[PDB]
């Protein structure tokens, strides 16, 4: 069930602006927006969502999780982003080069208002980023802020192993 | 499109007695943060159906929403439909007493909805049949809710089915010399009602 | 038709102008971009190919047997009128009196690439698009006697296209250029002459 | 829509090794004058293909190009996509030097556009092969481009098989308010590979 | 001939990448005691297996091992060629440290052959497959390895899945006038590879 991911757990965020990443107007191209682990079970993001309170119980796991991002500007506002993806040998890139030579899904705003993307095969890290990698193109009178709210699920083969006991 | 509560189309198996009610619209500010209902409450003192749940005493019906806001290309914002069984208020502090907990067809507001008035994280709060609300994509939503309940009968007055929620996730923005205030209208119909028994 | 690219190219113009004193000899590089009126005509295309012959005119100010030389590419240009390189018999020659109708030879397509290139945009690793593979020789056009010739004599070549084949096409040049080989124009003219206003055809 | 440089579908007759690659997007402003890019030079350094084209030194490739620019409705102007093979800087004044003829995923820009900087006038650089992208009927354009050279093979670093060149014909106008800058990214995939010897 | 290590051919059941590698040939003198290599460790930093093994954190090969010394026939001695599984340096005395137990291309060398420097006596380590290189009858010896792990992948840079060990069991003794030193140079192929995940 795709659920609600908090992303900004930062101190100052306290209410409901903690579900939700921001999207400013004068960003220069290139410099990340947000980034996340993806680990199910370590304390951070994925433990507001549904996979992350009950793969506290069941002490081994393993799948194919798969994280669902959705836009929520105007109807004129048009942009870009680029949602990249980092095997868990390395950390996370640094320019936007770099990070485009990996598994990265040209999303943009004037066509698409939603995009998935399908990690392959964690076990017992990884780490998402996403980079501008265009200018945020408002028309006249108009707010010039949005924010991307962001999901999370599991696929069909998300496996479990041996109860454990919660908190 | 539509949203099948669980999948059921509620057929049923005490007489058999389906006119579209319209719900007050309410205003949508910046600074707001949520309403909710309490079916098969706000239909009481209300219609025909009002003259036949407040005289019986068994209660059987299933129901189809229609939760609907109407916006222009200028403002941005995301809502969020969902129908929670057996929806309880908590209580802050202690019990939260009548008027808040039976609203009447005057929705009642939240306080706090990061935990929606009951300890329960809104981050999970999509296991319940949800219908996102975005305002650049559509601006019309349709749940159909089955009769969920343990015992096949209910009385119509004290018992509540289940709950309605709607909740400003993303706040409402607008550049300067629009209309401050956003309508959101809901159409409200019952589907297969069943009553029985007349005091 | 008198449209197609065959016919645009078969007239016999003139090239160079080459005269020699008795020095004792004269020689000249062949190429195409001497004048302007063959220059516009073909930077218009990128690749060419094509076999040419020529025509060489001669006019004092009697016959003497004056031969024209040809150095295929790659072979040494001789340094006086009397050294080793006019007897090798790797270069072909003709001797031609003055007084006979003026001498004519074709030239076969010698480029190492399928075709010419007019535009290179490279190295061969101040040496920007210079492709070596358009080098088709000299003439070395020599007096012979045993000394003493005194003519002062002037020659002219003519060249004429054949069979050729032009590819992917350009824009013509627009401005007058500075350098022989290069497009350099020195920042402006304008392309079409001006009117008084927007309106009155 | 698509349009094919002389109609070829670039096929090949050396081993025979396609990730859609996104150079970094160009801002263009009012006064902006116009970009240039020099294929196959901007893939070096950059990806397996880098890894592919700095060790061989016998290549053959052809691109599958999509520029594309996202404007609002609140904006206008016009581009220019074109295509021209064997494309020489010339140098004004004198010659323009190696960090002006070769400039890398940062493409140059141009001085006088009127004469694209070789001589040539703009008013005839429709032979290539053009498409325009006016900014009130569509926001895309696709070039697919074969391998144009006389030899059937040439090194990777040295010599460039043809350039890109983008032109702003009509300037950018915009009422007060809206964004300053307009971003355009480009897409490169190299369709039939094929490299040979190693080093 | 060869000797096949337990009889596998090994197949395989993350795509799937042959050149004969040829490590650099030791001298073995009078007073010369063994050496050790440690595969996959050696392949790394070398070749284009080491640029397939170092980005990649996924792995699965076999490998076709032939080792041969080439000496005349005036010279005497038999060495010992096993392939040992999980092969770990004990230390003595305290722990060995890392440049002693990865020895890269320069295979490492032993201190008390006797025991293996695991505590595991010579008598019985012909349990692995082992080929005698007896020098008057032979100069050749060859093994074919499949991969031996429990889980069915791992990281080519931390785990060692075996060890290749050689030891001069008889002494070298020749006459004088004779080379005082005898190469030992080892071929090594890659047979089914398949590699997964970039880092």
């Amino acid at each position: 069930v795709e659920t609600i991911l908090e992303v900004n757990n930062t101190t100052e965020a306290t209410g409901l602006t903690r579900l939700l990443i921001p999207v400013s107007s004068q960003n220069k191209a290139d410099e990340l927006c947000a980034a996340f682990m993806v680990d199910p079970g370590r304390i951070g993001p994925w433990q507001s969502t549904l996979v992350g309170q009950i793969c506290r119980y069941y002490t081994q796991w393993s799948g194919s999780l798969k994280v669902t991002f959705m836009f929520t500007g105007s109807f004129m506002a048009t942009g870009k982003m680029l949602v990249a993806y980092s095997p868990p040998g390395s950390a996370q890139p640094a320019n936007r080069e770099t990070a485009m030579l990996g598994t990265h899904v040209i999303w943009d705003f004037g066509l698409q208002s939603s995009v998935s993307l399908v990690i392959p095969w964690i076990s017992n890290a990884g780490v998402v980023t996403l980079w501008y990698q265009t200018n945020y193109v408002v028309p006249p009178e108009t707010p010039g802020e949005a924010y991307i709210i962001a999901m999370g699920a599991a696929q069909d083969n998300f496996t479990l192993k041996i109860c454990k006991d919660t908190d | 499109n539509i949203v099948l509560a669980y999948g059921e189309w509620p057929e049923y198996c005490p007489t058999r007695p389906n006119r579209f009610y319209t719900l007050d619209s309410k205003m949508w500010q910046e600074n707001s943060t949520g309403w909710y209902w309490k079916f098969p409450d706000v239909l009481n003192k209300t219609g025909v159906f009002g003259q036949n749940a407040q005289f019986h005493y068994l209660y059987r019906s299933g129901f189809c929403l229609h939760v609907q806001c109407n916006a222009s290309k200028f403002h941005q914002g995301a809502l969020l439909v969902a129908v929670i069984p057996e929806f309880v208020i908590a209580g802050r502090g202690p019990h939260p007493g009548f008027t808040t907990t039976f609203p009447g067809t005057t929705g009642a507001t939240f306080y706090d909805p990061y935990v929606l008035d009951s300890g329960v994280p809104l981050s999970q709060a999509l296991i319940y049949p949800h219908q996102w609300i975005n305002l650049r994509t559509n601006n019309c939503a349709t749940v159909i809710v089955p009769y969920i309940n343990a015992v096949p009968f209910d009385s119509a007055i004290n018992h509540s089915n289940f709950g309605l929620i709607v909740i400003p996730v993303s706040p409402l923005k607008y550049s300067s010399g629009a209309t401050t205030a956003i309508p959101i209208t809901i159409t409200i119909a019952p589907l297969n009602s069943e009553f029985g028994g007349l005091r | 038709l008198e449209t197609t690219i065959n016919h645009f190219f078969s007239r016999s113009g003139l090239v160079g102008v080459v005269n020699l004193t008795d020095t004792g000899y004269a020689t000249w590089d062949i190429d195409i971009m001497g004048f302007v009126q063959l220059r516009r005509k073909c930077e218009m295309f990128t690749y060419m190919r094509f076999n040419a012959e020529f025509t060489f005119v001669t006019t004092t100010e009697r016959p003497y047997m004056l031969q024209y030389m040809y150095v295929p590419p790659g072979a040494p240009k001789p340094t006086g009128r009397d050294a080793f390189q006019w007897q090798t018999a790797t270069n072909p020659s003709v001797f031609v009196k003055l007084t006979d109708p003026p001498a004519q030879v074709s030239v076969p397509f010698m480029s190492p690439a399928s075709a010419y290139q007019w535009f290179y945009d490279g190295y061969p690793t101040t040496t920007y698009g210079l492709c070596p593979n358009n080098m088709m020789g000299t003439f070395a056009v020599r007096v012979v006697s045993r000394e003493a010739s005194q003519l002062k004599l002037q020659t002219r070549v003519y060249m004429k296209l054949k069979h050729v084949r032009a590819w992917v096409p350009r824009p013509i040049r627009s401005q007058p250029y500075l350098l022989k080989n290069f497009p350099n124009y020195d920042s402006i003219t304008n392309s079409a002459r001006d009117r008084s206003s927007i309106k009155q055809a």
